[PDB]
């Protein structure tokens, strides 16, 4: 029992239940994969997802919003935080992740770019970024990183497993059939 | 062949009660045989080319 | 007697029976019609 | 039997219908509501099958046909005999169609993923939706759909395409085409490009992200991404069956005569 | 919903109704009688 | 011969290679979570899973 | 009567209702498919007027 | 989703669901004067 | 009979049946308007006599 | 009974309510579409000229 | 909840036998204008 | 008297009135049919 | 739903309810019987 | 006797009894009406003046 | 459970009489319809 | 009324329009590939000229 | 959506509603006059 | 003996016994329906000495 | 020989009689109805 | 679950089975006077 | 289930039932053999 | 006698009666062709 779920009746291919919390035990939607504690490498020996401000060369194309100081809505409505830096793939330049300072501030949390949608599907005015996955309290519990300039490819699961955990657990309503 | 006086059908010396009908595959389908018997009812082998 | 009507709503009551009372007054005219013949015999006289 | 990190996986929640009384797995499968809806339709459509071949005159695989009812029956349900059963059997294939999309999703749900496979799934089921369904009730009558056999349903596509003197002309056929073919250069281009840098040149190590990228380059100028190959491969499969779909419901339903005559608009622009 | 109070008045309305609606079906029946029976 | 043409023998040819081909990539597809688990003990599907297949990177 | 220790009743009620159903279905439609028994159009003949299925005669 | 409004709709609905069974059933004898079915 | 709603959302059901009464009430009418006897745009004006009748 | 402690009684009666519809309009579409009870067209004949496979 | 189902169990039990006899009184109506045996 | 005890009043007569309604619309269906009475007045006033 | 008390006083009203609908009924039938007997 | 009523509700007898009572004499008026033949033969004499 | 051994007790005396009561009417009408149109 | 405080006014006013609209197009465009009622060709014929359907 | 509102909109649409209706029922009227569907 | 179901489980060998079983029903009562000596559905009520019987 | 009544729900037992001797009365009444001839016969005086 | 609930449910189940045999066995009586098979 | 008493008096009822059942059956097949003797 | 112990009673009266109604039925169909009851019963009777 180090999984922390337990069968529904005792009759075989029935589903788990979760005993704690899953979104912090891994279970289910959450659960993550027990990948090497070490940051990726580029083909430089160097770290593949870094800050921007950890390499000035890198900048936003002409035409796209700057995702920096814009409020973060949550499944709830309510804004979650303030995207405050970018974290880019330099393998493949591309936004990996933002970094979300709370709203009252004395933390900071990462946010995959995969679960960032923005309004109206990037069309019209973008002054904000949309997370459907999780809700603005929950955002206090996303896992953190033992540096702020690397993320190993251990935590890079935790952070994606996390958020992705949240579509059938951040509210009692997504885990019940529809009728 | 048919009874003289009640009209019921004889097969093999024996009357049948129901209206007999001869049994059939879809719409009278007939599995096909040798490519060769393709050609029974159609025409002959075309003559050779005018060059 | 007035006990059935404990929990109803008047209005309700009155928009059902008014529902019931016009849709059977419109088949019994119908039925009416068709029995007595009177608009025929009467049609075919001023469009004779 | 179960794979090495499965058992965390299998979790209840994430189903449309019903609760943990469909919430099991069978083997290796989940069994959802769409599940137990899957077997019943499947069941009954291949029974009927059998039955239609019982009733023909061969037992052999290739020659086996259910064909569709006569036009004289225009949208009616025909006699069993007469091509009933080929609408009857339509019904179920539409049933586990649907269901099996259904069941899909709740898989995904279930496993904290996207909706992608469902509504990819979809371009299929809808191309078999306008074939007997759509262009049927656009020309009236469902024995406009193609016979349930291995080779009779060639027979069908062929006389079909003959019915408009040559169907390469088809405008939509001809995109169709170039999205299959496409579609079959992009996965085999995809697959090389994987395999190689996961099984390089022997006594090398494993390459990169950027070895993909620089060696596309290299050959052609650009690298779509990791991510645009996968979008590229999904657009090119899916459009290929919306234009297959097209293709064919505009043949009859509102272009009747010959695909080559069609062309008139073009030789007779202004210029 | 109406209460047993105001049942009892709306009832004795209803009851009066029912009657003077019937009695000006008796009058109509018995006057398309005589200008054309049904029976 | 008569009944026996080229036709038929490439296709039965071809039908021997793609079996051959199925059975190798399913082969492949049992690198990743073998053996099963199963309350009866261990399982594995036909064709058996193949041996270990360990990769080479980069020294650092 | 310990087949429902090894066996969810739940589930297997659902599986034999659904197999019921199916079979049921299959049974009436090869019916409704069979001359003899087409019983929408010729079930109001007697047993002495039913179709008859038989094989063609050796001349 | 509760006794009170569980009421309060139903007779509402029952009435809309009365309402709409006798126009259907007027509209099936003004066509059966038109051209019977049976 | 006021219990039934305290099971069923009146919103989903409400939704459910106006979409099935619409979808039905549309293939009857087109069933008719396909038939010979009931095509009520073409003939419409014939008398029940003069309508037409199925093989006897 | 303790049978709607096993099933929902909910889901039971909206499963119910979906088969029955399609039977029903399976049994309807079947009578339609044949010679004796293709009652949209020969409703007015009656028993005796109603058509008799044969 | 073992009493919540007696009571439903009695409206469901009604509801389909009750469904049944009208089934069967339209069955008995299409008899009289066409039967099928 | 007993057997009421615990049934409500509205549903009883609601399910009283749906089973005379059509009980009665079916009898009388059957009775037209029998005694042949709307045909036989119908075709008198409709002979002009 | 109901209690004893209210169930007596129903039982009253609805066997004089039943009743009384029979009585009209039986006038019915005699009066369709005298105008046209159906056996 | 009175015994094999226990545990049972008195709405579900009446139920139930009410169905087979209409079931049954649903059966029967139509097995009586083809073997006397009354509506038939009632039917015919006024439907021929 | 429900209808206990006093209410069952009281239960089956009503249904034995509504039961007879059937019995005799219904013995009645077929005494009816056998001097109408006897079936032997 | 009450239902208002069920459904939201925009989403069933849309809903609505859209569904009449549609439904005022299939009738027209129904009754103009119809024979009696091709107004704009034949819309100048009294009622005793425009077509009827056979009574057969 | 105080509900009183509500009431608000309720007599808008069901005069909307009801006054859409008569418009159309004189189209079928002048439709009648110019050629009857039965 | 019953050590065989030390190494089957009774549980998967009696779902695949019932599969194969009603597979197999199914396909023999399928062929003799498509043959003209066992369309019992069809000919049935003929006697043994009228059933069709191929050619010599 | 009351021994085998044990442990079984007597409600159980009598519907599952009950469900016995109604469809083996039904099977046999068709049984004795083709044998005697009965309403055959009697159908034939009246319907002539 | 319990054994006193495997009991309750086996004795409805054999006797809804046997319900089911017995009516299938009456429908099948019906269907040979009507129309035999053999 | 059923316990020791309750099974010895639910026996009795049975054996009673079953038997006034089959002498009642009886008397029918004496009736119709008189009507239509079937050997 | 020990081979009854450790079985279920109601499975062997349950195994038994499954064994007499089946073989009885056979065996009634087999006596009916037999002796030709019911045929010459039947059409003494139906051909009347
Ligand atoms: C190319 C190379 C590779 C080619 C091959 C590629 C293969 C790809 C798939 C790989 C896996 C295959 C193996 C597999 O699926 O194993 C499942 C099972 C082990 O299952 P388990 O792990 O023990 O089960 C877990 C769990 O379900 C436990 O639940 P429980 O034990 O309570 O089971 C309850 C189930 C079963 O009860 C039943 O009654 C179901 C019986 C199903 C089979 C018989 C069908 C016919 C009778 C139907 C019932 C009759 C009344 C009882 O109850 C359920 O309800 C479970 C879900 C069932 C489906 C949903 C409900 C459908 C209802 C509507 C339709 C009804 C039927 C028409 O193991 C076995 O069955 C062992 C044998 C496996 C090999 C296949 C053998 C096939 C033999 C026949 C071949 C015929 C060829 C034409
Ligand atoms: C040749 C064939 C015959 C004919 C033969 C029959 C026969 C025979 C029957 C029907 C039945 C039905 N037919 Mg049909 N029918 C014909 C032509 C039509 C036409 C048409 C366009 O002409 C229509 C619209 C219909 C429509 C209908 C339905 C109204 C009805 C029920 C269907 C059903 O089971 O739904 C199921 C789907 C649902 C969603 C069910 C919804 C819930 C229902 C409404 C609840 C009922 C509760 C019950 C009344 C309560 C009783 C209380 C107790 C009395 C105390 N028929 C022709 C003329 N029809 C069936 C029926 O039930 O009739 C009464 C039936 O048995
Ligand atoms: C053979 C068929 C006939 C014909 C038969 C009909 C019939 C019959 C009708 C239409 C109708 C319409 N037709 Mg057409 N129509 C024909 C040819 C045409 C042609 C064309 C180019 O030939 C066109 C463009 C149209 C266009 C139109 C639309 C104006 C309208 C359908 C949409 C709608 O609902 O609008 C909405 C347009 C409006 C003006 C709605 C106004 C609503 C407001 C809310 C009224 C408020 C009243 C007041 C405030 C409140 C009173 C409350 C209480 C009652 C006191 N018709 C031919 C000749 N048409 C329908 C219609 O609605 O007609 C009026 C209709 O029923
Ligand atoms: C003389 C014949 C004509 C012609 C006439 C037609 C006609 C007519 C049609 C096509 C259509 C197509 N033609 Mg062509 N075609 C010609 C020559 C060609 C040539 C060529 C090299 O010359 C090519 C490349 C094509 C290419 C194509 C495609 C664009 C398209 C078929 C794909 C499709 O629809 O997928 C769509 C996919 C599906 C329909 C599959 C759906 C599957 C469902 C959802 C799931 C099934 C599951 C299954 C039952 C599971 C089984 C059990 C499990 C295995 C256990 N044509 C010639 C000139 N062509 C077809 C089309 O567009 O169809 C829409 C079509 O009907
Ligand atoms: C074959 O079918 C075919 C051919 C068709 C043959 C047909 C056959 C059949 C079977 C026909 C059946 C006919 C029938 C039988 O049931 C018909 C039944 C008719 C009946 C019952 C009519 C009853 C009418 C009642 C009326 C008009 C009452 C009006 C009341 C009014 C005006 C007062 C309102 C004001 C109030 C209350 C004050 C509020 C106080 C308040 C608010 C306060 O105080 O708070
Ligand atoms: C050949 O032809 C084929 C086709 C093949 C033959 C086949 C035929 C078949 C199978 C037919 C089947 C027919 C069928 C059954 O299945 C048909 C079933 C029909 C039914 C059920 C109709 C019922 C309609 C009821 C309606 C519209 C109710 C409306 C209510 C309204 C508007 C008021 C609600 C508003 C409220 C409450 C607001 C108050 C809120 C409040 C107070 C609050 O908010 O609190
Ligand atoms: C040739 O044709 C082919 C097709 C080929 C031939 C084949 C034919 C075949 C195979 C036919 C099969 C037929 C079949 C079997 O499968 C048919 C089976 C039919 C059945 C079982 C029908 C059952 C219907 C039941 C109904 C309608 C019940 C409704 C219940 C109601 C209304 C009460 C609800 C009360 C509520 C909600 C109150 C809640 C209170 C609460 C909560 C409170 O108080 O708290
Ligand atoms: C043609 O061929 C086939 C069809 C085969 C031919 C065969 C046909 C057959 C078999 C027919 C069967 C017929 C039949 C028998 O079974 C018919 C049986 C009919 C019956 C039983 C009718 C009963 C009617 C009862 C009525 C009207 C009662 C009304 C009571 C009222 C008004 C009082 C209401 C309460 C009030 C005012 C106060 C409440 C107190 C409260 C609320 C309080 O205290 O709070
Ligand atoms: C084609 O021909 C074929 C068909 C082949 C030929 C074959 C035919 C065959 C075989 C027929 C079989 C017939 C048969 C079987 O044997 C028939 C058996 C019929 C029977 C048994 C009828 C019984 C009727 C019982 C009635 C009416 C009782 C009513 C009682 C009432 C109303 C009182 C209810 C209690 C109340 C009000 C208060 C108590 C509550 C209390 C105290 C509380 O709440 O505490
Ligand atoms: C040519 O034609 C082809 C087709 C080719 C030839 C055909 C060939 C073939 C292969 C035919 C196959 C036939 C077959 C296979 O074996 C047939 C097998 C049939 C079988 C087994 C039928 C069994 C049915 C059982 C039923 C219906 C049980 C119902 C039980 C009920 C209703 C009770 C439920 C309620 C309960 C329990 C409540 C208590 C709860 C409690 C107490 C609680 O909760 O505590
Ligand atoms: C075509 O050819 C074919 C025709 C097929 C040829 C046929 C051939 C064959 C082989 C036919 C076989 C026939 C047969 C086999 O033997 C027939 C077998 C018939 C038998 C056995 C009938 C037995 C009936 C038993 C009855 C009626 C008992 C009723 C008991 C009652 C009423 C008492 C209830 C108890 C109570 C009330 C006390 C509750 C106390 C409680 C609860 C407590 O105290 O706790
Ligand atoms: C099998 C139905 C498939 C349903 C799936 C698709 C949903 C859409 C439903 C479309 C229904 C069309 O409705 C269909 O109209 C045709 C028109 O000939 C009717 O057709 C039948 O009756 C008409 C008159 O009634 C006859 O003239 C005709 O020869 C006969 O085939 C069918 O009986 C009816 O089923």
């Amino acid at each position: 029992s180090d999984i922390k779920a337990v069968p529904a009746d005792s009759y075989n291919g029935s589903a788990l239940i979760p005993t704690g919390d899953p979104m912090i035990d891994g279970v289910g939607p959450s659960s993550w994969a027990n990948r090497s504690d070490t940051p990726d490498m580029t083909f430089h020996n160097t770290a593949k997802i870094v800050p921007m401000r950890l390499d000035p060369t890198y900048s936003i194309a002409k035409g796209d919003p700057d995702p920096r100081g814009l409020p973060v809505v949550a499944a709830d409505k309510q804004v979650a935080g303030t995207v405050i830096e970018l974290w880019v793939n330099r393998a493949e330049p591309q936004v990996t992740y933002y970094e979300v300072q709370l709203t009252g501030s004395e933390r900071r949390v990462m946010l995959p770019a995969g679960f960032v949608q923005w309004p109206n599907f990037g069309l019209w005015g973008n002054d904000k970024l949309l997370v459907k996955a999780i809700t603005a309290a929950q955002f206090a519990n996303v896992p953190a990183l033992k540096r702020d300039d690397q993320i190993t490819l251990l935590e890079e699961d935790m952070v994606c497993a996390y958020y992705a955990g949240g579509h059938l657990y951040a509210m009692a309503e997504r885990s019940e059939p529809i009728i | 062949p048919v009874d003289p006086v009640t009209g019921q059908t004889i097969i093999n010396g024996e009357p049948v009660v129901g209206r007999v009908f001869i049994m059939q595959k879809t719409d009278g389908t007939v599995k096909l045989g040798k490519w060769q018997a393709q050609y029974d009812g159609e025409p002959t082998a075309p003559e050779a080319a005018n060059v | 007697m007035h006990r059935i009507w404990q929990g109803m709503d008047p209005q309700i009551i009155m928009s059902g029976l008014g529902f019931f009372l016009a849709g059977l007054a419109l088949i019994i005219h119908m039925w009416a019609y068709s029995i007595t013949g009177w608009p025929k015999y009467k049609k075919a006289q001023y469009n004779a | 039997a179960m794979l090495s990190f499965e058992k965390k996986y299998r979790v209840r929640g994430g189903t449309l219908i019903g609760g943990d009384l469909f919430d099991f797995w069978f083997g290796p499968f989940y069994v959802g509501f769409f599940g137990v809806t899957t077997i019943f339709f499947v069941t009954l459509g291949t029974l009927l099958c059998v039955w239609g071949a019982a009733m023909g005159p061969t037992w052999n695989l290739w020659q086996i046909s259910i064909a569709p009812p006569d036009l004289k029956y225009g949208l009616g349900l025909a006699p069993l005999r007469e091509g009933g059963l080929w609408q009857i059997i339509t019904l179920c294939a539409l049933g586990a169609f649907g269901s099996w999309a259904l069941r899909q999703a709740e898989i995904s749900r279930k496993l904290g993923m996207g909706m992608h496979i469902p509504w990819a799934y979809g371009g299929a089921v809808l191309a078999y939706a306008t074939l007997v369904v759509i262009r049927p009730m656009l020309l009236g009558a469902w024995g406009h759909g193609f016979p349930y056999g291995i080779f009779s349903h060639l027979d069908w596509v062929s006389n079909v395409g003959y019915q408009y003197l040559h169907f390469h002309y088809n405008p939509a056929h001809m995109i169709a085409v170039t999205f299959f073919f496409t579609n079959c250069l992009a996965l085999a281009m995809h697959g090389s490009l994987i395999l190689s840098v996961t099984n390089p040149k022997k006594g090398t190590p494993v390459g990169t992200s950027e070895t993909e990228n620089v060696f596309f380059r290299d050959l052609l100028g650009y690298s779509i991404g990791a991510i645009g190959i996968h979008r590229l491969g999904l657009f090119l499969a899916v459009g290929a069956a919306v234009w297959s779909a097209i293709c064919i419901v505009i043949s009859g339903p509102f272009w009747t005569k010959g695909w080559p005559e069609w062309w008139n608009w073009w030789l007779n622009l202004p210029i | 919903g109406m209460t047993e109070d105001e049942a009892r008045r709306f009832h004795g309305y209803f009851v009066t109704g029912t009657l003077g609606y019937i009695i000006v079906a008796a009058v109509a029946h018995f006057l398309a009688w005589q200008w054309r029976p049904w029976f | 011969m008569q009944y026996i043409d080229g036709a038929q023998i490439a296709l039965y040819a071809f039908w021997l290679f793609f079996f051959g081909l199925i059975i190798y990539i399913r082969r492949e597809d049992k690198r990743e979570g073998y053996p099963l688990e199963s309350p009866q003990g261990p399982r594995e599907g036909w064709p058996a899973m193949p041996e270990k297949k360990t990769y080479i990177h980069r020294p650092t | 009567h310990r087949i429902w220790l090894m066996f969810d009743p739940r589930r297997v009620m659902v599986a034999m209702v659904g197999f019921l159903a199916v079979l049921a279905l299959v049974i009436h439609f090869i019916l409704l498919s069979s001359q003899r028994y087409s019983w929408i159009e010729n079930g109001t003949l007697s047993a002495a007027q039913a179709p008859v299925g038989a094989s063609a005669p050796a001349a």
